[PDB]
RNA sequence: AAAAAAAAAA
């Protein structure tokens, strides 16, 4: 990894805004289906995203 | 190779292949024991 | 700066026990003689047990343990047999080990007592100790079961085994112990005050005492040194007790000569 | 009652005759109970009471089962009696007479259990004479080379080689097939390399043709002992038919790792579901060694500090080397005088040839009476003997207390307790080491260890034991947002979704448990932003 | 107990069934495991 | 002194000065330790972890990474004991070696 | 949970010095240390990686520069057995390896300390005996933990902070935590008596166990007719450097110091060491224990940690080998008093019982004036308890006074090794009064302790006074009373332990970051000032 | 598990010398002899035979650990007589004493058996 | 289960002295006279015979596994 | 088999440890497990009064057999002649009265 | 303590110290007073908490041999410690010594 | 492989 290794200096606590949660989520369109497993492959938008 | 077991109450040399059900064929007792091996193991007397 | 002059007087000798007195020797020599009688005196005992039929009520290692503790007559044999580590053999040469066999099958309704009489030997000189007991036809004691009971069997149980007896000493394992208790005692009258009695009248007198009835301790002699030692060597049946003493002195002499040889070998440096 | 010992005057006839009543714990407030018939015959001038309604049969019946095996419990301190009642259940011996057909998961059976020389009458009814747990041993209470300090004991090595406290540990394993109609199918057969997937590295040659080992086979280490292969699910991929090199998977039963022994018994049967069911019993030999827990019948527990051979052992004028040396410093703070009385009466009963009586509250047994009887057999009246040094041969200046007692081996061997770990399995959640010896888990560096490592002022030992050898991890953190960022290490790209940041990404080493804490707090709608700048 | 098969059997009859004559009993066999019921203390009902 | 045990005066005076530092009675409970001005990770490590953490979330409390338990959570070398300083390589002291 | 650790049962080993621990061979083969590869040890590390994991000593891995791990658990490719400078090889745990040794529960600072590995044959962690006091170990099946540091900076921290001779003095009470215990202390008391004369042969055996001896034999105390040394003359060789100390033995009379024999003791009870050699007195727990100003404290403060740590082990090897000449043993003869003393004790107990019967009679006859501050029951119970406790203490004092010098129970009491006066009193004279919550045995029945007594009986038999000793054996009623008395100690040990641990956790969490800073001030984590100097003097 | 083999108490390993002589540096004419795979037997006899020599000044043995079968003797003599020569003389005198005891015991056994 | 071959502290052979001990016990003797007649003068060997219980006679009552 | 003394779905309200695996290590251990009395007080009480050996346990329960640790005085063992009442109908005593 | 012991009477009439002995004594006193100073960075709060909580495990050895001489309600032992650590606004046994 | 319960050791 060609990233700088730095020690943290402080921990800034806070509340995650819904806009920040929608931005940082890798599930585009949201998690929609409660079925974990779909026919031999994991289902996008499921619980095994 | 059909191997042999000992009935619990008959003490009889039952023999079968390893797919037959566990059952004595003279009295019908469900528990059979495996015979002591023919392989010789060395014991020190200490 | 020279050696002592040990004088020995034997008070009792029988087929399993010797009682004697050492005169004019150091205490280290007598204690080391006791240690080499207990530990480093070699004898023959069974060490290699192989079972082919063990349908009895006891396990394999329990029977091997009980067989291995059986004393064997090894007076004329143990000085000629070598250790297994000192032979060029691999499969248990007759100059390395003694073969024993046992094969008892119980077919009677009564209890079969498998004893040492059923333990046959390939060597005509190595036998269990009950060869001394089977010849007593004057048995007014009332019981002919004078043999070491290996196991008891009921009907349908069998025991077949092949065993090899090796040469070893009691330092390696206690089954090679030739003695059955070496009593060792010096200064029975407490003339040296090596031990301190809070009440000397409360102590029974030793059998080697020299005091009369109203005396309890000898007077204190600060000039006294231990030069009289009472030994009682009792055999377990493997060796005669005089052979125990002779082979113990021979083993001590061999150890000291080996130490001398190793010192003279390292001296050229 | 002597003729019910012949025929028929049972205890029910005795109660029905009207001489014995069952008084419960609520009627005891209204009755007067005599301690003994000696209390009844007192003259009325000095009588404590003249209206007695009941009499105790024997006061020694106030004890239980494990507490009534103690010889002279009225001469000991009460917590020592409680400790012996706790440790009598953990003794070792022949637990049952039909142990050859029983298959328990753990069993301990001594080779030569003996009944005590110093018995109580209450053990006539507990059948302790017929199923004993312990050995009568010659013990000397002295200080020899300092290896018996702090309640430890010194064993005679030659005696142990002669069969002193040698035992057998039986361990049973079991397995069963499953032929349910909707399930995978498994069978008892010897597994094969080309037909079984994920086979563990073990010795499969000891099994028979049915995958079940034979009795008498020596097993050690990680030897496989029951062969069971399960059919793989029908994942018949049509894209590549050559990838199904195995149709079965190994599901065998393996021996426990640090144990050796001989297979004692093998049985096959049918369970309640009718499938094949194998149970095997493997025996191991437990020879006493350094660290095995031994105990008296008076709460004098300890471990074997060292074992000496007979030539290095302290010895009497009769050549009697004792089996066990205990320390005399375990006596005064414990006040187990009943241990010393048991030793004295054991010496008297062994010389005379009688089984001594140690029933509590017996006025017929006294220390002076045992001393007077022991004086007649040519021994010192307090049981002392003059012993000699094993190494040198010199007399011991202080006379020492020797005699036979009854000691019990306990089940807490060191081979069942020793554990070490360098690197092994980790948990699937926190990636920390596992729990227990059986799962090969590490030790718990708890809070108090952290407290006193803070008290030592050692920062690097704390950082090692709490970050370096527990669960190190590296995470990639956005500089602006302080949260966990996407890091693709193959093409060396970094991307924060919440900030659209591609360049300003730092790397932070941290414990894995801290990462689960931060992600769980991110599930708590909390942003623990690690401001690395 | 009364309703078990080992009720009032002799030592030879118990040994022929591979059972210990010194076994006190007092336990159930549930799925092959020996289970014992511990007596539980309680306050005496119908008592003031 | 009721039990005859002796503790040195400094270890007692330190506690007596810790409790009386804030001007009132700061008890050693969850009502005196968690009401201090220390960090969130230090206070949540003792008692009421979720309540302290969510109060610090709602109030945006900044943990300055000065305690020992905070650096233990971070896995860094804690600024305490022997980690209360930094070692720097002297460039001009690198004299003749091998 | 940590990775590199071990845990096993402990057993004593008096032949190990206090900064050593005996490690089994299986634990030593399982645990590894990642030693860096230097040009200094390149041949030894090459033969270590050639030996492999099958033989001890050996290695399990080579950790090279890029993090690649080379297994040696399976003979791997001779081209992979290349040791470059800077590589790490996880060798087996050999001798003189620094480890961290810990017993749980951890109460104080000295409950986990540094030790040096000595690899021993059997399978239990053998430590020294003087380390029993800081670890609170008992050698009765205790399990104990070992941690192996995995870096040389942590190894140096174990060496320079955690090691055992640096942890001798508690900061808790400025006293040593380790003292001479058990038969070592008993034979110290038995050796340093005045009458102990030791021949030339025994001195020459005993000097083999003193490695700090300068190979110069001291001149004997007696030169004619037989050369003899004393016990003090060979204890003087054990004491190193310039150590000067005056204390008193536990049986020193109070009027001897004001008499003319102050500096020449008739009983040899004034312990004095001048210039590092013992001159007067018989040593005991007061001289060689954990007490302040003892010999161990003085030699630590005058000589340093290393010399004191060697002095802890130099006592034990000499003393335990002189104990092979002397010997020590308790028996049933040590618990039996003189018949005249037995008659006096029984007469004193009977007189005390008559006194408490007379107290009961005067209380029933309305003749007992209550003391101010308490009621009539409290006054009566105080008088009864005072009478019975005075009887027990007087009978125990007479029993201890009547014992001879050959008694070994008295020897272990006056040596301080084990026991006290109450043990002698309860074994020889009488057990005494049983107490539940500091009171009489309560009336569990209606006005009766047991159904064999009478209602409203306040005499000492029904109350719970045990008039018999442990040697004589207890009557069944007083056996049950002693059972109730002994249950209370176990109950008090259980209930408390939870809130004591909770109090310890609360105290350690309130003060976990309070540290002496570089300006001398004492501050917490937030930098708030607590003390301008630590302990108000900065020491 | 960790039980050592029972033959290591009397058997040398590969390349293990029995006697390791170490010269002492604190005083003059002193040596420390280390003998492997032996015990208190030989050490007690050799030391108590050495103490009959007037030309020795110090002689003492020690077993450093019961679990290690090894013992040492420190020997310090006068300045005309090597400690190694003293150890030779002690071993030779012990051998002569044991041979004399062996022949006297054989004579006593012979006369006790023939005398009846 | 069965009598040991040798005394533990002592090493004296006691494996031949159990059936004789039982016969002397059942004839008319006490235990002390039986142990004196067997020659076991030391109490280290007398504790090996007084305390021993014969559990192999109970084990022999069970039927063997193989006929 | 489980020891939870009640319904399987509602085992949280049931007492645990009523049925225990029989201890087969020694004969005395089996006899002590078959004669065990358990107090329903939980093993976390700071109150010392239920754990004390009462006067009324004379010859009914064993005074010197309690477990060590937090369960001291709550688990106990019967005396050698302790006979628990089987139970009987109170009718014929009432008609006789 | 220095002035009360190193007075001109004790070092001359009682101790009779020489010159070089006196400078050796002065140098040793100065050196070992330097050595007794507290190290900066030493964790004294946790050391104080452990050195005060360790005697609390030993506060049960004086449980027996108690009868009571005064009928004054006093809380003793670890719960009394609990009353001082927690700052209990209602003590179990409040008492004035007047 | 997880979770729960029980029995224990210091
Ligand atoms: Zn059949
Ligand atoms: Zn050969
Ligand atoms: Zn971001
Ligand atoms: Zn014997």
């Amino acid at each position: 990894s060609k990233a700088p290794l730095r020690q943290v200096k402080r921990v800034q606590f806070g509340i995650l805004s819904p806009d920040e949660i929608r931005r940082m989520s890798v599930t585009e369109g949201g998690v929609q289906f409660a079925e974990t497993m779909e026919g031999g492959r994991p289902k996008l938008g499921g619980l095994m995203d | 190779t059909a191997m042999t077991y000992i009935c619990g109450e008959c003490h009889h040399e039952n023999e079968m292949r390893p797919r037959d059900p566990i059952r004595c064929r003279e009295c019908g007792y469900r528990i059979m024991y495996k015979k002591r091996t023919k392989r010789l193991v060395v014991f020190d007397a200490r | 700066p020279y050696a002592n002059q040990p004088s020995v007087q034997i008070t009792e000798l029988t087929d399993d026990n010797v009682k004697f007195v050492l005169e004019d020797t150091e205490l280290s020599v007598a204690n080391s003689l006791r240690r080499v009688f207990i530990a480093e005196t070699p004898t023959l005992a069974i060490d290699w047990v192989q079972l082919e039929a063990n349908s009895t009520v006891l396990s394999d290692e329990f029977l091997a343990h009980r067989i291995g503790l059986i004393p064997l007559i090894s007076d004329d044999v143990v000085e000629r047999l070598q250790y297994t580590r000192d032979c060029i053999c691999l499969d248990f040469c007759p100059e390395c080990s003694v073969e024993f066999t046992l094969d008892v099958k119980c077919s009677e309704e009564q209890t079969r007592h498998v004893t040492t009489a059923d333990l046959k030997s390939s060597n005509a000189k190595v036998l269990p100790v009950t060869s001394r007991n089977q010849g007593e036809e004057d048995n007014e004691y009332g019981e002919s079961n004078d043999e070491i009971l290996i196991i008891k069997l009921r009907k349908g149980q069998e025991l077949k085994l092949r065993a090899y007896a090796k040469k070893g000493f009691g330092k390696e394992h206690a089954k090679w112990n030739p003695t059955a208790g070496v009593c060792f005692e010096y200064d029975p009258d407490n003339s040296m005050r090596h031990t301190l009695y809070p009440k000397p009248d409360e102590w029974p007198k030793s059998e080697h005492t020299e005091l009369e009835d109203d005396q309890y301790e000898a007077p204190y002699n600060w000039e006294a040194k231990p030069n009289k030692f009472f030994f009682n060597v009792e055999s377990a049946g493997a060796l005669k007790p005089e052979n125990i003493v002779v082979m113990g002195v021979q083993v001590l002499k061999n150890k000291l000569s080996n130490l001398q040889t190793q010192l003279s070998h390292e001296s050229q440096n | 009652l002597k003729e019910r010992d012949y025929n028929n005057y049972s205890w029910q006839v005795l109660v029905a005759s009207g001489v014995v009543e069952y008084i419960d714990t609520l009627e005891e407030e209204t009755v007067m109970i005599a301690m003994s018939p000696y209390d009844l015959k007192q003259d009325k001038d000095y009588a404590y009471c003249t209206t007695y309604t009941h009499c105790e049969i024997h006061p020694a019946m106030i004890l239980g089962v494990c507490a009534s095996i103690i010889p002279f419990p009225d001469h000991n301190q009460s917590p020592r009696n409680t400790y012996q009642s706790a440790m009598g259940k953990q003794a070792m011996g022949v637990y049952i007479t039909n142990f050859h057909v029983r298959m328990d998961t753990l069993a301990h059976v001594l080779y030569y259990p003996m009944k005590p020389l110093v018995t109580t009458r209450s053990m006539e009814y507990l059948r302790f004479r017929e199923l004993p747990a312990g050995i009568n041993s010659i013990v000397a209470i002295l200080c020899y080379t300092g290896y018996n300090q702090e309640d430890s004991v010194i064993l005679n090595a030659s005696a142990v080689e002669r069969g002193f406290f040698r035992s057998v540990f039986y361990r049973s394993y079991k397995d069963s097939e499953n032929k349910r109609v909707g399930d995978q199918e498994e069978n008892f057969e010897k597994p094969h390399r080309g037909t079984c997937q994920g086979m563990r590295n073990a010795h499969y040659d000891k099994l028979d043709d049915d995958g079940i080992i034979a009795p008498g086979i020596r097993v050690s280490g990680d030897d496989v002992v029951i062969g069971k292969t399960i059919t793989l699910p029908e994942n018949d991929d049509e894209l590549d038919s050559n990838t199904k090199r195995f149709s079965k998977r190994d599901a065998s039963t393996f021996l426990r790792n640090s144990e050796t022994g001989i297979v004692d018994q093998v049985m096959l049967t049918l369970n309640s579901e009718g499938y094949k069911f194998c149970k095997i019993r493997v025996r191991s030999v437990r020879i006493p060694q350094i660290g095995d827990k031994f105990a008296s019948r008076h709460g004098q527990k300890g471990t074997c500090g060292i074992q000496y051979r007979q030539e290095d052992m302290a010895f009497t004028c009769e050549g009697l080397a004792p089996d066990i040396i205990i320390n005399p410093h375990a006596i005064p703070s414990r006040m187990t005088i009943g241990h010393l009385i048991e030793c004295l009466q054991g010496k008297l009963g062994s010389n005379k040839g009688e089984i001594g009586d140690a029933t509590p509250f017996n006025d017929a047994v006294n220390v002076q009476k045992i001393s007077t009887f022991l004086q007649e057999y040519g021994y010192h009246l307090r049981g002392n003997e003059v012993m000699y040094n094993g190494h040198t041969g010199r007399k011991i200046n202080a006379q020492v207390f020797l005699g036979p007692t009854y000691y019990q081996r306990l089940k807490h061997m060191v081979d069942d307790k020793i554990h070490s770990r360098a690197r092994g399995p980790v948990q699937i959640l926190v990636r920390q080491p596992m729990e227990g010896r059986a799962r090969d888990g590490g030790l718990r560096f708890g809070e108090m260890e952290r407290d006193c490592q803070i008290s030592h002022g050692a920062a690097q030992f704390l950082r090692e034991r709490l970050f370096e050898v527990s669960d190190p991890y590296r995470v990639h953190i956005c500089n602006f947002c302080g949260l966990i960022a996407i890091a693709n290490l193959r093409n060396n790209t970094f991307e924060c979704k919440g900030c659209k940041n591609k360049t300003q990404i730092s790397q932070v080493r941290l414990p894995y448990a801290a990462k689960l804490l931060f992600q769980e707090l991110m599930s708590m709608n909390i942003a623990p932003r690690l401001m690395v700048t | 107990s009364t309703y078990c098969l080992l009720s009032q059997l002799t030592d030879r009859d118990l040994t022929e069934l591979n059972e210990c004559p010194l076994d006190p009993g007092g336990y159930f066999i549930i799925n092959g495991s020996e289970k014992v019921l511990i007596a539980q203390e309680k306050m005496a009902t119908n008592t003031v | 002194q009721f039990y005859g045990l002796y503790v040195n005066y400094r270890h007692l005076a330190l506690l007596c000065d810790v409790m009386t530092a804030k001007g009132h009675l700061m008890a050693i409970t969850r009502h005196g330790i968690n009401r201090q001005d220390t960090g969130a990770l230090m206070r949540c490590s003792f008692e009421e972890t979720v309540d302290v953490l969510m109060d610090a979330a709602a109030h945006a409390e900044t943990d300055p990474m000065r305690g020992v338990s905070e650096n233990i959570i971070m896995g860094q070398l804690p600024k305490m004991g022997t980690g209360c300083f930094d070692l720097l390589l002297d460039a001009e002291k690198c004299r003749f070696g091998i | 949970r940590v990775d590199f650790s071990a845990r096993t049962v402990i057993t004593p080993d008096p032949n190990l010095r206090i900064d050593q621990v005996g490690v089994p061979r299986s634990i030593a083969q399982n645990l590894t240390f990642p030693e860096l590869v230097t040009p200094f040890n390149i041949d030894r590390m090459q033969e270590l990686v050639r030996r492999g994991n099958s033989q001890y000593p050996g290695a399990k891995y080579i950790v090279r520069d890029n993090g690649e791990r080379i297994d040696l658990r399976f003979h791997p490719k001779s081209s992979d057995l290349h040791l470059q400078c800077g590589y790490k090889v996880e060798r087996h745990l050999r001798d003189d390896d620094l480890v961290i040794f810990n017993r749980q529960p951890t109460l104080h600072k000295m409950s986990m300390m540094g030790h040096r590995v000595k690899v021993l044959p059997w399978s239990t962690f053998r430590m020294n005996l003087s380390c029993t006091s800081p670890y609170n170990a008992d050698f009765d099946g205790d399990e104990m933990n070992l941690h192996v540091p995995q870096s040389m900076e942590t190894r140096a921290e174990v060496e320079n902070i955690h090691i055992t001779p640096r942890q001798i003095i508690t900061p808790q009470a400025n006293k040593p935590v380790m003292g001479i215990v058990q038969d070592t202390l008993t034979a110290v008391r038995k050796m340093t008596k005045r009458d102990v004369f030791i021949t030339r042969e025994q001195v020459m055996n005993l000097l083999m166990f003193l490695p700090t001896w300068d190979a110069k034999m001291p001149q004997p105390c007696i030169l004619k007719p037989r050369p003899l040394w004393t016990g003090k003359q060979i204890f003087s060789l054990i004491i190193p450097g310039n150590v000067n100390m005056i204390r008193t033995h536990s049986t020193h009379p109070d009027e001897e110091d004001e008499g003319p024999y102050k500096w020449i003791s008739p009983g040899d009870t004034k312990v004095m060491v001048e210039h590092g050699e013992l001159i007067m007195g018989i040593l005991c727990k007061k001289s060689l224990g954990t007490s302040a100003g003892s010999l161990l404290h003085i030699c630590f403060l005058e000589l340093g940690h290393d010399i004191a740590g060697r002095f802890y082990g130099n006592i034990q090897t000499v003393i335990n080998n002189w104990l092979l000449f002397e010997g020590h043993s308790i028996g049933i003869g040590d618990t039996i008093a003189d018949p005249q003393t037995y008659n006096e004790i029984q007469q004193a107990i009977k007189k005390a019982k008559d006194d408490v019967i007379n107290v009961i009679q005067k209380a029933h006859n309305m003749e007992l004036e209550p003391t101010p501050g308490n009621t009539l029951r409290q006054t009566f119970e105080n008088k009864v308890n005072r009478i019975l406790n005075d009887a027990r203490d007087k009978t125990g004092g007479s029993a201890k006074k009547s014992l001879t010098e050959y008694n070994n129970l008295k020897a272990m009491v006056v040596s301080g090794s084990k026991g006290s006066n109450i043990n002698i009193s309860q074994v020889i004279a009488c057990v005494g009064q049983q107490n539940v919550e500091g009171k009489r045995i309560p009336y569990g029945f209606r006005k009766r302790t047991l159904p064999h007594f009478i209602k409203d009986d306040y005499g000492p038999e029904s109350r719970g006074f045990v008039e018999n000793s442990y040697l004589a054996g207890l009557t069944p009623s007083e056996f049950y009373f002693h059972a109730m008395g002994g249950r209370e100690g176990l109950i008090d040990t259980a209930v408390k332990t939870a809130e004591t641990g909770y109090i310890q956790r609360r105290l350690i969490k309130a003060m976990e970051s309070v540290m002496v800073n570089y300006d001398g001030t004492v501050r917490n984590s937030v930098g708030q000032l607590i003390q301008l100097r630590y302990g108000e003097d900065g020491l | 598990m960790n039980a050592p083999p029972t033959f290591e108490s009397f058997l040398l390993y590969e390349g293990e010398k029995k006697i390791i002589k170490e010269l002492d540096t604190k005083v003059t004419n002193a040596a420390i002899f280390t003998i492997n795979k032996e015990d208190h037997t030989l050490g007690n006899m050799i030391r108590n035979q050495l103490l009959k020599d007037p030309n020795v000044l110090f002689a003492g043995y020690k077993v450093p650990h019961p679990l290690e079968h090894k013992f040492v003797i420190r020997i310090q003599t006068t300045a005309d007589y090597s400690p190694q020569e003293a150890f030779m003389n002690a071993i030779t005198d012990l051998l002569a004493e044991l041979s004399l005891f062996e022949e006297r015991f054989k004579d006593a056994i012979k006369e006790k058996k023939e005398g009846g | 289960m069965i009598i040991p071959i040798r005394c533990f502290t002592c090493g004296k052979v006691i494996g031949n002295k159990w059936e004789s001990y039982l016969g002397l016990l059942q004839a008319e003797y006490t235990e002390g006279d039986a142990l004196d007649a067997l020659g076991l003068k030391r109490y280290c060997c007398r504790r090996m015979l007084l305390g021993h219980v014969d559990l192999i006679e109970k084990l022999l009552n069970y039927a063997p596994l193989e006929k | 088999a489980t020891g939870n003394w009640g319904d399987q779905k509602k085992a949280h309200q049931a007492r645990a440890g009523v049925s225990q695996v029989l201890n087969r290590l020694t004969f005395a251990s089996t006899l002590s497990h078959l004669r065990r009395v358990n107090s329903p007080i939980g093993r976390d009480g700071k109150l010392a009064k239920p754990r004390q050996l009462h006067n009324t346990l004379w010859g009914m329960l064993c005074p010197a057999e309690t477990p060590e640790g937090a369960a001291v005085g709550l688990v106990k063992n019967l005396a050698l002649m302790a006979y628990i009442s089987v139970g009987s109908q109170p009718s014929p005593i009432l008609e006789f009265l | 303590l220095i002035r009360s012991t190193l007075c001109t009477k004790y070092v001359s009439e009682e101790f009779r110290l020489s010159t070089e002995a006196f400078e050796w004594l002065v140098g040793e006193i100065e050196t070992r007073f330097q050595q007794a100073q507290a190290n900066p960075g030493e964790m004294v709060g946790a050391l104080a908490a452990q050195s005060l909580g360790e005697p609390a495990t030993q506060m049960t050895l004086n449980t027996f041999h108690f009868a009571g001489v005064s009928s004054k309600n006093v809380t003793l032992g670890v719960p009394r410690l609990k009353e001082i650590i927690n700052i209990s606004k209602k003590p179990k046994a409040p008492s004035l010594t007047v």
